[PDB]
């Protein structure tokens, strides 16, 4: 999910689910500008290389 | 003996097991990199959870049964008329490139093979044929204008006006007047160094022209096969029932358009163009027209070609066949039908062409022969050919099912040739399994 | 630039990794990610496709 | 109820939910496989 | 100092800043050479009997995030060799922390 110029306070909602097992949780930041939503090779999204 | 689901309520008998498009449409990592025809839809439509996230799981039959059912295909696969992926846009045939005074007098006989590019968008018969002109239009006048040959011995021409309803048979040629021109079977005006080469491009049983047997590779009818009675010609469109000389001698240098028509200089009945239909059911079949070509009824697309459409995952191997998943060899389920069903129409805008359809759009690319009167605008027969395009209803046989099913069923298009097909939405498979027997 | 230069290179899932395969008859299908950019790092971060 | 500090430039905050996704390499007949995948607290298993 | 290209006696205050240093190879490890989480084309892996598959990727799935924190355990991923790039990309700990 995409966090923007302005906006600090960003949640997330998800409906009803039957979720079992769990372990914990972990999360981190990650740029759009260095990497797009990707699943192929060819993507024109990503311009950069570091 | 029911089925297995993530973390919800099973059912008795008769319960499915999903190939769902709507889950596939918004994941970014199932269909990114290939098309519709061997994308990635989640044999899951799990509501109970964020959507198209249940990858991993599938919908199980239980280990203790070996199940068996059917697959739904609503295809949406709709090919046009004129496209670089169908055989239309290409075809490999002798222009006449090159002339030059090069020493005494004589004119030396030169050939070369060049490309041909057409506009790709358009069905109509009146319109297919019609743009396979353009590629003549187009190529004597980029290299041979400059290097080479005249608006004479005009190659690769494209026609659909008849030849053999207008030899009356009195003396030879047309006595008062020209060829005919209504509603006749497509046909290939070939001259001096010529030949249209039709399984280089594989047109056979689109254009007007058949095989007996679409078999053999290297068609010949290179002004070599057609023979028998030459095109008739005009002997004075101007003397004929008029003044009194019998104008049949004296024939076609002195007239309407002065090209050296190939009605040679002073004869009596032969001409130098050699043409498809002038012997086929009309003279003597036994080398010529009939042994190894066809007269028939056009079709827009090729016609029912047998596609190999699977949803394999499920079915281990109906009755014959071997496994391997990507996209090179998928195995089949049966013979369907690739929505390119053809329609076929009455009316008469294609007989009337030769005024009406040649000055509609002004421009000099649809045409630049107006009135030699055996090289022009094609006019098509009534009955035409439309493609249409609609979502047509087929499916395959039956065959008992896997132990598992695997987490993902893979959705298959094996169209015309075994690829990808480029213009897809459509891609499903509602499925139901029976009980039968245990193991 | 221009090398002539051969390794072998990865396949890290973790259903594939420490697996001992029975004899019999199988199949083994792949594909790679193409672009430039994404499969080649960069130490400032300037783009190769680009 | 996430709170970082000010946002400059668009990230994605990468959230990870600790998942158990499992396999089991089966061999009923030399040659052919059985395939059984489960992710369970993420819907998904059998 | 001035626009002159061809000849000038205006370039005397020209001087020379060497470029950016950097440098273009495989990322650590072998990482990103094939596709992981990424089933357009999937890495299946099926069988001349065998109908099935081996690979059921997703976006809200890792497996380029897998072959480095599950290897962690087994020795420090610095030990140099030169098939995987076992050495990882790590900052010098002068240059980002200053030691002023």
């Amino acid at each position: 999910y995409p966090i923007p110029a302005n906006a600090t306070n960003v949640p997330i909602s998800i409906p009803s689910r039957n979720w079992a097992a769990f372990r914990g949780w972990a999360f981190t930041r990650l740029k759009t500008k260095e990497t797009p939503s990707l699943g192929s090779g060819y993507d024109p999204y990503y311009t950069y290389s570091g | 003996n029911s089925i297995r689901y993530s973390e919800l309520a099973p059912l008795f008998d008769t319960t499915r097991v999903y190939l769902v498009d709507n889950k596939s449409t918004d994941v970014a990592s199932l269909n990114y990199q290939n098309d519709h025809s061997n994308f990635l839809t989640t044999v899951i439509q799990n509501n109970d959870y964020s959507p198209g996230e249940a990858s991993t799981q599938t919908i199980n039959l239980d280990d203790r049964s070996h199940w068996g059912g059917d697959l739904k295909t609503i295809l949406h696969t709709n090919m046009p008329n004129v496209n670089e992926f169908m055989f239309t846009n290409k075809f490999k045939a002798r222009v006449m490139v090159s002339r030059l005074p090069t020493k005494d007098n004589q004119v030396e006989l030169k050939y070369e093979w060049v490309e041909f590019t057409l506009p790709e968008g358009n069905y109509s018969e009146t319109m297919t044929i019609d743009l396979m002109n353009n590629a003549i239009v187009e190529h004597y006048l980029k290299v041979g204008r400059q290097n080479g040959v005249l608006e004479s011995d005009i190659g690769v021409k494209f026609d659909t006006r008849n030849f053999r309803l207008g030899f009356d048979p009195v003396t030879g040629l047309v006595m008062p007047g020209v060829y005919t021109n209504e509603a006749f079977h497509p046909d290939i005006i070939l001259l001096p160094g010529c030949g249209v080469d039709f399984t280089h491009s594989r047109l056979s049983n689109l254009l007007g022209i058949r095989k007996r047997q679409p078999f053999q590779e290297g068609f010949r009818i290179t002004y070599d096969d057609l023979e028998g009675g030459n095109i008739p010609a005009l002997l004075d469109v101007d003397a004929y029932q008029a003044s009194l000389k019998k104008p049949v001698i004296k024939p076609l240098t002195e007239d309407s358009k002065k090209r050296s028509y190939n009605l040679i200089s002073n004869d009596s009945t032969f001409t130098q163009y050699r043409s498809w239909y002038l012997a086929y059911n009309y003279g003597d079949p036994q080398t010529g027209i009939r042994s190894w070509t066809l007269l028939c009824t056009p079709d827009v697309t090729c016609g029912s070609e047998q596609v190999y459409w699977s949803l394999p995952d499920m079915m281990q191997d109906p009755v014959t066949f071997r496994s391997t998943r990507q996209i090179s060899n998928f195995p089949v389920v049966g013979a369907e039908l690739l929505p390119v069903h053809s329609k076929s129409f009455y009316n008469d805008q294609a007989v009337y062409s030769q005024l009406i359809r040649q000055f509609t759009s002004l421009t000099h690319v649809f045409n630049r022969f107006p009135e030699n009167q055996i090289l022009a605008r094609p006019p098509a027969p009534t009955i035409t050919t439309v493609s249409e395009n609609v979502p047509a209803l087929t499916d395959h046989g039956t065959l008992p099912l896997r132990n598992s099913i695997g987490g993902v069923q893979r959705v298959t298009i094996t169209d015309a040739r075994r690829r990808t097909c480029p213009y897809v939405y459509k891609a499903l498979g509602i499925v139901s399994p029976r009980v039968l027997s245990s193991r | 630039r221009y090398v002539p230069f051969h390794i072998q290179v990865p396949q890290k899932f973790f259903a594939i990794k420490n697996l001992l395969l029975l004899p019999g008859s199988y199949t083994y299908e792949w594909n790679f990610r193409k672009d430039v950019n994404m499969v080649l790092q960069s130490s400032l971060g300037n783009d190769l496709r680009v | 109820t996430f709170e970082v500090d000010p946002m400059d430039e668009p990230t994605l905050l990468y959230v990870l939910f600790e998942v158990f996704d499992v396999v089991r390499v089966h061999r009923p007949h030399r040659g052919v496989i059985e395939t059984v995948y489960l992710r369970t607290p993420f819907s998904a298993g059998n | 100092p001035t626009i002159k290209e061809g000849n000038s006696r205006e370039l005397m205050g020209q001087q020379s800043m060497p470029n950016r240093p950097n440098y273009i190879a495989f990322r650590d490890n072998f990482i990103g050479l094939m596709y992981y989480n990424s089933t357009g084309n999937m890495g299946v892996l099926a069988g001349q009997a065998s109908q099935l598959n081996a690979v059921v990727d997703l976006q809200d799935r890792n497996t380029e995030l897998s072959y480095q924190l599950l290897l962690d355990s087994i020795g420090d991923r610095t030990r140099y060799f030169s098939m995987w790039n076992q050495a990882v990309d790590s900052y010098d700990p002068d240059v980002r922390i200053i030691e002023n």
